């Protein structure tokens, strides 16, 4: 399988944009952790489906799979976010008709800083001019990355995608020397994202153990299945 | 769940 | 300032070893959370005295400085205790006179869950062959990468390390390819040391509210002053 | 503490 093909099968593997409406009335710290909530429950469906679609990912052990997921899962919600926001500063389109303003992460408590760090790495990424075929393999690396026989199988998956990256960053012309600054310059980006991460499920954590929202199935599943 | 999204579906 | 210089200035900036003056004998609860706090404070000195020898790095704003050093002090340990635990596989050394088994990990509830992060990790620099001049420069990266003007110093000095840790990859002499994909390894290897400097915060701030750990000035500011 | 030995060797 080379890079291209590799390439070419996350490109057709991305999840389809999950339409979820922003609520009639101004944002409350209620309306707002439902719609979160009900938002990231629509998407990780989604993704368990593009996680198979990943070459060689249902070829790893069933219990690697959700080791994977549950450990990154967020990560990967918030990659996507960033992504779809990239050419919208001060925006963060958790979906189309849900864009929020950095303001109105004050509804809720302890969220407006995570708004933040997610802003600012959304921003490096804009100032990086991340590309689609980028952000593809490096969504799969989080994926992938997250070990947070099979295991020497994973080692070969995650080799195969940064090799498709590599090779991405070559098909962009920039001389050898750049191509790895760029490659360094991207995915030294990948704690802030695991940092922001680690933020986020705590906060979820909180406004769950608080009462704040209903948190359940799915989504609750894969917050505990962390915090474990 | 997570288990059934993985293997059922 | 070449790559190379600025390596050796890095090497240069190399804290001392330290020990925690405990004569050998067999670890128990209180005595290993003695000793991992008691060690922590005394590197965390010396880690404050190398982040100053690193080129450019007093030259940031005084804000900087501290928020650069206030969130990844325990990344930065944890990543020394790895490059020190390399040679010897099973074995975390924290220091000479601290050298802990996974086993004796079992002796304070939830340290085990770490130690293997921990462990994990350093097997898997120890399979990359991790350099030591790659090390000094993935150390000083943790630094100057976890900021989640002096900005312009601050990305300029990032870059300079970045640099300065292709230029060691590319000295090892192997290919282009190989150069990128050991790149890659090295600094996806970073998201592990960050997830696992977050458990241990989580784990040490439990510690210290339940008063389980001496005082030890520095560290509990490095501590507080991260936590919030 | 962090900030005194920031600004003094
Ligand atoms: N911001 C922030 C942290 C954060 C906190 C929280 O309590 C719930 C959610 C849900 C999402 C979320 C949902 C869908 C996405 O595509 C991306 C993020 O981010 C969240
Ligand atoms: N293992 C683990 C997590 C961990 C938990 C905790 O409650 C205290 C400490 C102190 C250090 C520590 C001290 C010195 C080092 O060089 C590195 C880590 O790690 C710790």
């Amino acid at each position: 399988l080379s890079p291209e093909q590799l390439v070419l099968t996350l490109l057709e593997a991305e999840p389809p944009h999950v339409l979820i409406s922003r609520p009639s009335a101004p944002f409350t710290e209620a309306s707002m952790m439902m719609s979160l909530t009900k938002l990231a429950d629509k998407e990780l469906v989604h993704m368990i489906s593009w996680a198979k679609k990943i070459p060689g990912f249902v070829e790893l052990s069933l219990f690697d799979q959700v080791r994977l997921l549950e450990s990154c899962w967020m990560e990967v919600l918030m990659m996507g976010l960033m992504w779809r926001s990239i050419d919208h500063p001060g925006k963060l389109i958790f979906a189309p008709d849900l864009v929020l303003d950095r303001d109105e992460g004050k509804c809720v408590e302890g969220i407006l800083e995570i708004f933040d760090m997610l802003l600012a790495t959304t921003s490096r990424f804009r100032e990086l001019k991340l590309q689609h075929k980028e952000y593809l393999c490096v969504k799969a690396m989080i994926l992938l990355n997250s070990s947070m026989d099979s295991s020497r199988k994973l080692a070969h998956l995650l080799n195969a995608v940064t090799d498709a990256l590599v090779w991405v960053i070559a098909k962009s012309g920039i001389s050898s020397q750049q191509q790895s600054m760029r490659l360094a310059n991207l995915l030294m980006l990948l704690s802030h994202v695991r940092h922001a991460s680690n933020k986020g499920m705590e906060h979820l954590l909180n406004m769950k153990c608080k009462n704040v929202v209903p948190v359940y199935d799915l989504l609750l599943e894969m917050l505990n299945a962390h915090v474990l | 769940k997570l288990v059934q999204l993985l293997t059922t579906t």
